[PDB]
């Protein structure tokens, strides 16, 4: 129970609970606590709850926050988690007046890539990769926190709940409706996090499903049959849509290079299946000598 | 034994068929776990386990949501001792509650598992029941089911040019009826001796041959040999008496149908096919 553990201070709330940060009492360890009532749950112990527990049980990898253990105490459940000290939605709204820094922001993507190759090497979606659940150190590293909307797929998938991710950082397929997805979406979490990182400001900021589409056809061109075979037979597509055109890259993302242009290109190609994996975008030019920096907190 | 997957653009297909054996390996099944339940006999689990199947139907959960509630069931009795006939409903459809929401996007609510049981088990004593589960096993709640590897091999088997492995791309009936022999098979507790994707590979075997479950599975005759000849007499108590046709379910497409757990009243089959051996 909370008999082994020093509550120290309330430091946030996601969308499941209160996070406390919290000591050992026998090693002195620092962790951070997600509190999951169970007295307020008429299901039990949530899905979102079971799922992220079981996956990270599963997931032991540098790239991903430590799950180390899980008390039932009381009608609560305590997930113990590794701490780590900021995430990166906060990071940059502290940064925004600076940007954040180009080093910094080739390791940071060059990390969260391999902990999603890890991920999807173990068949998992993530499905939620925002700046809000990439959780920083002061040693530079950043991880995948958060996996409550995570799920595991088959081999082969079936049809998986309906939107999912953030709006402003899901991909296209599932707001138009698309009957299986996988992988893919969390390459385009990614990029939509790639450029928010260096214009500082949000890539795709809609405030509605249909609006969230516009934002993406306004800067990537609207798709067509020929760029992404089988889209206009997708069931929330409609030929009324505003025919919008690419934009230069120097335009969207200024202060990206080449390879830059070339990385994030892929990332965000409309058709699922010709977009760039996670293993492959780790071997991507890009990350030709990528470093490791400490952050400003 | 061999990978059999083919090239994927999302992974490198060694380390994803690598890290799926090591989860064949680390999940432990004990066809023997009954001898620590005295009071417990084999046919009680069959009656157990073929009652949630027809739960799943009426529900129209999915077989890996039975699949996932069956080695949930297996796993947590080898975790305990002693446990009396009248408490095993209670502990099947806690495991069926858990691998819904689990495996389903809209789960049945509590209200419905507690309502099949015509009283027998409350709400509250379910959710006490679904921690007592999950703890006792450590939350180790991802296995790879027998149906899941089922779905890997007919995936393997129907390999177009695409190799697009992802996307569904294989027949429903042979689909529906390999997972009907495997549905009888996992009723007798004698099944855990074998490991689940010899288990599937077995049951198709019986329904093609050893080409196809050599270039679908990566295994060897040798391999499965033991499980193969354990499986014979349920195969023939299949084949005497048909296999199932494809149901309809209303609100579920028809080419997603059979992913659908299915029942029939199975338990004198069950009899039949330990009669013979
Ligand atoms: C970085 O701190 C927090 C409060 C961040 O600001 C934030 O917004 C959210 C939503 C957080 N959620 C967590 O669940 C969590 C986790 C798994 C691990 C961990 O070590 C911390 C400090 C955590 O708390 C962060």
């Amino acid at each position: 129970s909370m008999e082994n553990f020093q509550k120290v201070e309330k430091i946030g709330e996601g969308t499941y609970g209160v996070v406390y940060k919290a000591r050992n009492k026998l090693t002195g360890e620092v962790v951070a606590l997600k509190k999951i009532r169970l007295d307020t749950e008429t299901e039990g112990v949530p899905s979102t709850a079971i799922r992220e527990i079981s996956l990270l049980k599963e997931l032991n990898h540098p790239n991903i926050v430590k799950l180390l253990d899980v008390i039932h105490t009381e009608n609560k459940l305590y997930l113990v988690f590794e701490f780590l000290h900021q995430d990166l939605k906060k990071f940059m709204d502290a940064s925004a007046l600076t940007g954040i820094p180009l080093p910094l922001i080739k390791s940071y993507l060059f990390q969260l890539l391999q902990g999603l190759a890890f991920c999807h090497s173990h068949r998992v979606l993530h499905r939620d990769l925002k700046p809000q659940n990439l959780l920083i150190n002061t040693e530079g590293a950043i991880k995948l926190a958060d996996f409550g909307l995570a799920r595991a797929f088959g081999v082969p998938v079936r049809t998986y709940t309906h939107e999912v991710v953030t709006l402003w950082y899901r991909a296209p397929e599932i707001l138009l409706g698309c009957k299986y997805y996988s992988t893919a979406v969390d390459i385009w979490s990614l990029g939509c996090i790639f450029a928010e990182m260096v214009t500082r400001r949000a890539l795709f900021p809609g405030d509605s499903e249909i609006d969230q589409l516009f934002r993406i056809f306004r800067t990537l061109g609207t798709p067509d049959e020929v760029v992404w075979p089988g889209v206009t037979s997708m069931p929330d597509y409609k030929p009324s849509f505003p025919k919008w055109a690419r934009q230069d890259f120097s335009k969207v993302v200024p202060p990206l290079d080449e390879d830059g242009r070339s990385l994030l290109s892929q990332m965000l190609h409309y058709d699922p299946n010709k977009r760039i994996s996670a293993k492959a975008a780790l071997a991507h030019p890009f990350f030709q000598d990528v470093t490791k920096p400490v952050p400003h907190l | 034994r061999g990978s059999p997957l083919p090239v994927l653009s999302w992974a490198n297909r060694e380390e994803v068929w690598k890290i799926m054996l090591n989860k064949e390996k680390t999940y432990l099944r004990d066809q023997h776990f009954l001898e620590q339940h005295p009071l417990l006999q084999p046919k009680m689990r069959a009656i157990l386990l073929d009652w949630l199947m027809e739960v799943c139907e009426v529900y129209k959960l999915h077989r890996e949501t039975f699949y996932l509630a069956q080695d949930f069931f297996d796993r947590y009795m080898a975790t305990q001792e002693n446990v009396v006939k009248t408490l095993l409903q209670l502990i099947g459809i806690s495991s069926l509650f858990i691998a819904a929401k689990l495996e389903e996007i809209y789960p049945p609510k509590l209200h419905q598992f507690a309502y099949v049981t015509d009283g027998a088990c409350s709400g509250d004593e379910i959710l006490t029941m679904e921690l007592m589960i999950m703890k006792a096993l450590k939350w180790r709640l991802s296995p790879l089911t027998i149906v899941s590897w089922l779905n890997v091999y007919m995936q393997v088997a129907y390999l177009n040019d695409l190799h697009e492995v992802l996307l569904p791309q294989y027949p429903q009936q042979i689909f529906i009826q390999i997972a009907e022999l495997l549905d009888l098979c996992v009723l007798d507790v004698d099944c855990l001796e074998f490991p689940y994707g010899i288990l599937a590979a077995s049951a198709l075997y019986h329904f093609s041959s050893s080409e196809l479950m050599q270039k679908v599975s990566g295994y060897q005759w040798c391999d499965i040999e033991n499980c193969v000849k354990w499986m014979v007499p349920f195969a023939m108590v299949i084949r005497e008496t048909g296999s199932s046709k494809l149901k309809h379910f209303r609100g579920v497409a028809d080419e997603d149908a059979h992913n659908i757990q299915t029942h029939r009243d199975s338990l004198d089959l069950l009899d039949k096919a330990r009669a013979k051996k």
